[PDB]
């Protein structure tokens, strides 16, 4: 009889995980502040990693990797990529980005902003989306917090019929042995409104968030295109496949990012153990080249896939540690 | 030469002291009867080992140590121990009834009627010193004597010996080997009172030592004898610089300099390797690179924490055995590229190395195997704050219900001293935070 | 990289290697705290013997 | 660290004599008082309960009290009747007649000073007295009335000494008179104030154990006391035998009593055995741990699942794997951590003694400080109120100079004790 606690109620994902665990009749849920747990579905902020693995006669596990936030914060991700020799300055799959502090690499950003203007090529960026450096810096200093200025992808791949923009979400699970598991089912969070190249003011076709979009539900149910359809579209429209044209790059980026920070967050020889579900967001251009936008440490799944994914998390990340009395994942070997 | 006096308070301190002085005698070739055949300067001298030993006309080398407990049981075993002739009665002080795991009882009640006696016996040793550096204090956070009477003593030593340094060797409480439940209280209380009086304190979590004995020595249920013999090795590595010829950490003041930039943050994390079972056969001798890399494995630390998610302020490497500078620098160069070793911006990212050609001495019939080379890394990392967080959390849980508080108030303590001591710990956790992130 | 302050002897040697440069209460007060707590005990023991006297 | 034993009344002396009969066998002392053992472990801590006599004899540091010479004459004519010091036999003639008032105010007041003279004489011979222990019932008059009177006066003369008690609670199942709830309520009021640790030995539980578990159709007081003496021998093991443990009565009290008034513990023992019936199979460590936590083994008719454990102390005896013990103990906690308060970290401590008791290869004694003990006090309160609401049988007490107010106060204080246990049961 294993025991666990829940310290994040807003977790749509692990609300399903806990539900599944209780339904096995071998997992019991304790109170929030009961330290005698085997598993900890912890909070997002101020997670007490320091109090883990100190309970005698209790193998402890947590659904978060301490230090993974360096990958899941935009300001940190840019720094991580620019400073890590494994990824380096000339990282091919990460858009040109700079960290800007409200009144730092501001002077470095302007140096590149000039080559774009003194080259008569695409000089559009994103924090809002603008082509002028002045309108951007004034916006950052008016908000308050730190922002990152990133090169905007002016030539994205556009779905048809619709001339629609989109972004790819991949759910990745890293177990206690640091095995990198990619969920076979992803999702294209699409824009229902056609992409407008000239007017950047209309952020309803540049930004493909599920909330902003909610033309909702015109082409596919809920502005969400799964892989079997997007793969079929590529075959019919571009004579290629999702596996070859896009997914190899995705699996490369995922494998690269997690290999980089492995020696920092790995709980291999620690007194407590860690796993974590990640949410990688990508952006494909017209020449079928995958770009990494960012990484979510606390991702929400899609309605159709909650039943399958949450079960998978229990199977490989939890039950692997705490056993009970074909696979949906793709293991990115390293 | 400048002398050092060791103070052993409570059961933990006394028994650990026995383990250390047992080991010191083996290292310096001193016999249980106090005779040191290698000492050609009969009657006295000012060698490196005279820091911990004074000499009589008969050629006996006695420790500059004072054992104190509020109960005769433990120290009596020293009076009748194998090294009974080593010390002399005035060094061994015992009370009637102990502090019953009560800080207030050990500090205020029972501590008050014996503090003058101890300071007098300490003063007797201090008069035999030509130039006293300071004191090395051994105790436990959990015990009423080790916590209560220690803090009281440390307060008075700062008065009677203002210019002298004071180092601590504390035993952090572990439920696996303690039958006391009120340890979090005693720990917070003694830390708050001793913080401004201690220059450098080496914490030792029994949890860590317990698992190290289970994992590496293959002992199912480690006893205090098993723990102490392993602890005495670490302590020996730390104090070897004071007892032998060298240039690194030759004085107690240098411990503060090399490890403690900020006063309040004076809790260096100790890591030791290699720990090999004496019952183990076909043991492959580990190299300089293999043991130095083991100084950055959490499973070898004296306190379980993650230095990766903390910042370094200082770091010393204390080797013992067949080691040369060339092999060290080659090991450091490898580790630096393969591990997360972050230093604070206002400190240089470097290592102060100290090598002693004599390999580590092991107690005959002990659990530890003889090795060709061993190392003890002393690193002041903010990651050790995790030990305070665990301790303060347990404190908050009990104190929120005022559980066991009546025992302390019943000895004259005020309930305000609980919150006052907790507030100081809260401030301490913040200090680690600022430096850490 | 940079080895410095290398000191050698027969017992061993020591040095420093830099990889990168940077970027009390009196005896009066004590006795005043110990005795104050003693009075709190004497008062508690008095209220007991008073209570028992009743 | 010496301990002074006292035993008052019929029950107190019958249980007390039984206790000395058991531990005297463990320490290898014969009825004459001469040591005839084989292990030095039997003599390393014999000073705790025995005084060393002239001819190398060992005399129990015990004081026998009663307001009638009946029982104490049965003790002196008993098996280990000769071992006791004759000067320590303090007795009256009138008796208490199962009246608390007679034991605490009138009859007992005449004799109490005579007892204290013996206590003082024993204490002055101690190198370092660590505390007292009393054995008595609460349903009678002497052990209840005079027993609490002694405690009140011992605290007056020894304010800084630990006072423990082995108290037998009354029950209708095993009842002598109807005024037992009265005597018990009056005594509990005294025990809440003037004792560090009280071991509630419910006669109801002892009966149900003999009847349901031990399969005894009609259990006598001898059957009940066999269970008590075995338990008493257990909770005194850690002091009577050495092993690497350095704690006196005070230290144990500090780690068992988080709140002063809430110091009433539930005794427990495993394996439960009946007199004579030798068991042949030694229990495993998992079996000892499961039974000692089972309600069927609790010697206080209370359901531990109806409350929460503040602190727990278990002592295993015999040759066993201390690792296996630690595993099984940590297993019970992590399986039922809801019945342990989370605001007292690691409140379940355990020790092991190599020396097993007589007849058993290995056993375990349970000392639980549970809030479920309130069920016992509530039970006595109902029985008390049922009679007191009609002022029944009250003339036996008012005839001894007592007022109705003193009953109302004792009623209120016990109801306050119940509410206190309920406070921490929801925390
Ligand atoms: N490592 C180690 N820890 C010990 C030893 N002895 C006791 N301890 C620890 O000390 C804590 C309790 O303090 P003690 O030293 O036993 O008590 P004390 O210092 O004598 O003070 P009193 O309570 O008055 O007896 C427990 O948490 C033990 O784990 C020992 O020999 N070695
Ligand atoms: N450099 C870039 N080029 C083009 N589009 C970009 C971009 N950076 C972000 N976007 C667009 O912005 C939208 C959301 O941006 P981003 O993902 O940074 O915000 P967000 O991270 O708060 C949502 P989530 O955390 O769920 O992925 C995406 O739909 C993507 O289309
Ligand atoms: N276990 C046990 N309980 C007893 C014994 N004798 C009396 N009692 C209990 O004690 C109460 C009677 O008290 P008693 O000892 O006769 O009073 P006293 O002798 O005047 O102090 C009743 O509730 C009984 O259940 C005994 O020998 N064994
Ligand atoms: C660690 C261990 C199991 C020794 C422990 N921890 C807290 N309590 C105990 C045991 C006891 N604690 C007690 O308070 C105790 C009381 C006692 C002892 C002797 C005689 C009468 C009562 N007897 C015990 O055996
Ligand atoms: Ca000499
Ligand atoms: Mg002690
Ligand atoms: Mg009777």
């Amino acid at each position: 009889m294993y025991t666990f606690v829940v310290r994040d109620e807003n977790s749509s994902v692990y609300a399903e995980v806990s539900r599944l665990l209780l339904a096995t009749g071998q997992w019991k849920r304790l109170r929030k502040d009961n330290p005698r747990f085997n598993l900890m579905l912890g909070e997002r902020n101020r997670l007490p990693f320091g109090r883990l693995g100190h309970e005698p006669g209790l193998v402890q596990l947590v659904n978060y990797y301490r230090g993974a936030d360096k990958l899941c914060r935009k300001a940190s991700l840019v720094k991580l990529i620019k400073t890590s020799p494994e990824l380096s300055e000339s990282c091919t799959w990460f858009p040109e980005s700079y960290v800007i502090y409200p009144t730092d690499e501001r002077e470095v950003f302007l140096a590149a902003y000039n080559r774009r203007r003194e080259g008569r090529e695409g000089n559009v960026w994103i924090a809002l989306i603008s082509s002028e450096a002045s309108e951007l810096l004034d916006f950052i200093d008016e908000q308050g917090q730190v922002h990152v200025i990133q090169k905007y992808l002016e030539k994205p791949l556009l779905l048809e019929p619709g001339h629609r923009k989109f972004d790819i979400r991949s759910w990745v699970l890293v177990d206690h042995l640091y095995n990198i598991y990619l969920y076979r089912e992803g999702v294209l969070r699409t824009s229902s409104e056609p992409y407008n190249s000239a007017n950047f003011q209309d952020k309803t076709c540049h930004l493909t968030n599920h909330c902003i979009q909610k033309n909702y539900g015109r082409y596919e149910e809920g502005n969400e295109m799964f892989f079997e359809e997007f793969n079929q579209y590529l075959m019919d429209a571009l004579n290629t496949t999702l596996e070859n044209s896009i997914l190899l790059q995705i699996k490369h980026i995922i494998r690269s990012c997690l290999m980089c920070i492995e020696p920092a967050i790995s709980t291999k020889h620690l007194h407590y153990q860690s796993f974590q579900l990640f949410g990688f967001d990508f952006m494909v251009d017209e020449e079928l080249k995958v770009w990494l936008i960012e990484v979510n440490g606390a991702p929400a799944c899609a309605q159709k896939l909650y039943a399958e994914l949450c079960q998978g998390i229990v199977d490989v990340a939890i039950s692997s540690v705490f056993p009970l009395a074909t696979s949906i994942f793709i293991k990115l070997h390293h | 030469m400048r002398e050092c006096i060791s103070i052993h308070v409570g059961q933990a301190g006394v028994q650990i002291g026995n383990a250390c002085w047992e080991l010191y005698c083996l290292e310096h070739g001193i016999q249980p009867d106090g005779q040191m055949p290698s000492d050609k300067t009969i009657g006295g001298g000012d060698d490196s080992f005279n820091t911990f030993f004074s000499e009589t006309g008969a050629g006996k080398h006695v420790p500059r140590a004072v054992f104190v407990d509020l109960e005769p049981t433990v120290i009596d075993e020293v009076r009748t121990g194998t090294y009974r002739q080593l010390f002399h009665p005035e060094q061994l002080i015992t009370g009637k009834e102990d502090a019953a795991n009560n800080y207030a009882r050990g500090h205020y009640t029972i501590g008050k009627e014996i503090i003058d006696l101890v300071l007098d016996r300490i003063r007797k040793l201090a008069d035999q010193c030509t130039g006293l550096q300071g004191f090395l204090v051994f105790h436990s956070f959990g015990g009423g004597t080790g916590s209560g009477f220690t803090s009281l003593l440390m307060e008075r030593l700062s008065v009677d010996y203002g210019k002298k340094s004071k180092l601590e060797f504390s035993i952090y409480p572990a439920p696996q080997v303690s039958t006391a439940v009120v340890e979090p209280y005693n720990s917070i209380l003694t830390t708050h009172t001793t913080l401004e009086h201690s220059d450098c304190a080496f914490m030792v979590d029994n949890e860590a030592i317990y698992d190290i004995c289970r994992r590496n020595l293959d002992i199912e249920r480690p006893t205090y004898t098993n723990l102490n013999r392993l602890i005495s090795q670490i302590v020996s590595s730390i104090t070897a610089s004071l007892r032998f010829d060298g240039a690194l950490n030759v004085d107690l003041t240098e411990f503060q300099t090399n490890l403690v930039p900020y006063p309040r943050i004076h809790f260096p994390l100790a890591t030791y390797a290699p720990v090999i079972s004496a019952e183990k056969a076909y043991h492959e001798q580990l190299s300089v690179a293999e043991i130095t890399n083991a100084c950055f494995e959490p499973a070898n630390q004296m306190v379980k924490c993650d230095p990766r998610h903390g910042k370094y302020m200082a770091c010393c490497l204390l080797y013992r055995g067949d080691v040369v500078p060339k092999d060290v620098n080659a090991a450091i160069a490898t580790i630096k590229t393969k591990r997360s070793i972050q230093f604070v911006d206002w400190c240089p990212t470097g290592f102060k190395v100290g090598i002693n050609y004599q390999p580590p001495t092991v107690v005959p019939g002990g659990d530890l195997a003889k090795v060709q080379r061993a190392v003890c890394m002393l690193s002041n990392t903010t990651a050790i704050a995790e030990a305070w967080a665990r301790l303060d959390h347990k404190f908050d849980l009990m104190y929120a219900k005022r559980a066991f508080v009546h025992w302390y108030v019943g000895e004259g303590m005020e309930e305000g001293e609980f919150s006052e001591a907790r507030e100081d710990m809260a401030a301490l956790e913040k200090d680690y935070e600022e430096v850490g992130v | 990289m940079e080895v410095i302050e290398l000191n050698k002897c027969t017992s061993g040697q020591s040095f420093e290697v830099i990889l990168k440069p940077p970027s009390d209460p009196s005896l009066e007060e004590i006795q005043k705290k110990l005795e104050a707590a003693e009075e709190r005990r004497k008062y508690q023991e008095a209220e007991l013997l008073k209570h028992l006297a009743e | 660290r010496e301990i002074v034993h006292i035993q008052a009344g019929q029950c107190g002396n019958q249980i007390g004599a039984k206790f000395w009969e058991v531990i005297s066998d463990e320490h290898g002392i014969d009825p004459t008082g001469s040591y005839h053992g084989d292990s030095d472990l039997q003599l390393e801590r014999i000073n705790v309960y025995y005084n060393e006599a002239t001819g190398n004899k060992y005399v129990p540091r015990a004081i026998l009290v009663d307001l009638e010479p009946g029982t104490m004459d049965s003790v002196r004519s008993g098996p280990f009747g000769q071992i006791f010091r004759p000067d320590n036999f303090v007795f009256g003639q009138s008796g208490a007649g199962n009246n608390w008032a007679k034991g605490h105010y009138t009859e007992g007041a005449e004799l109490v000073d005579s007892v204290l003279d013996v206590v003082r004489k024993e204490s002055e011979s101690c190198d370092c007295l660590q505390g007292f222990q009393l054995t008595h019932s609460l349903g009678g008059g002497t052990g209840s009335g005079m027993g609490t009177l002694l405690i009140s006066k011992i605290r007056e003369e020894y304010p800084d000494r630990i006072m423990n008690t082995f108290s037998v609670m009354p029950s209708p199942k095993v009842s002598d008179t109807v005024v037992e709830p009265y005597n018990a309520t009056l005594s509990v009021h005294q025990l809440v104030e003037n004792t560090d640790e009280t071991y509630c030995i419910d006669n109801e539980a002892l009966y149900d154990i003999c009847f349901r578990t031990l399969k005894l159709t009609t259990p006598t007081y001898g059957d009940l006391n066999h269970l008590v003496s075995a338990t008493m021998s257990g909770v005194t093991t850690c002091l009577r035998f050495p092993g690497q443990l350095n704690a006196d009565l005070r230290k144990l009290a500090v780690n068992m009593v988080p709140f002063p008034r809430l110091h009433f513990f539930m005794p427990g023992f495993a394996p439960l055995t009946s007199r004579g019936s030798q068991q042949y199979r030694a229990l495993t460590v998992p079996e000892l741990t499961q039974q000692m936590f089972d309600s069927k083994n609790m010697m206080a008719a209370c359901d531990p699942r109806h409350g929460r454990y503040l602190t727990v102390a278990a002592i295993f005896r015999g040759r066993m794997s201390m690792k296996e013990v630690d595993e099984q103990m940590l297993n019970v906690q992590n399986k039922n951590s809801s019945y342990f308060v989370e605001w007292i970290p690691n409140n379940v401590k355990t020790a092991v003694c190599d020396i097993p008791p007589r007849g058993l290869k290995m056993s375990a004694t349970f000392i639980g400080n549970s809030t479920a003990i309130q069920e016992l006090f509530k039970r006595i309160s109902e029985q008390f109120t049922a009679m007191f609401r009609r002022k029944a049988f009250l003339h036996w007490y008012t005839g001894e100079g007592m007022d109705e107010m003193e009953f109302t106060e004792a009623e209120s204080n016990m109801n306050d004790l119940v509410s206190e246990y309920q406070q921490y049961q929801d925390a």
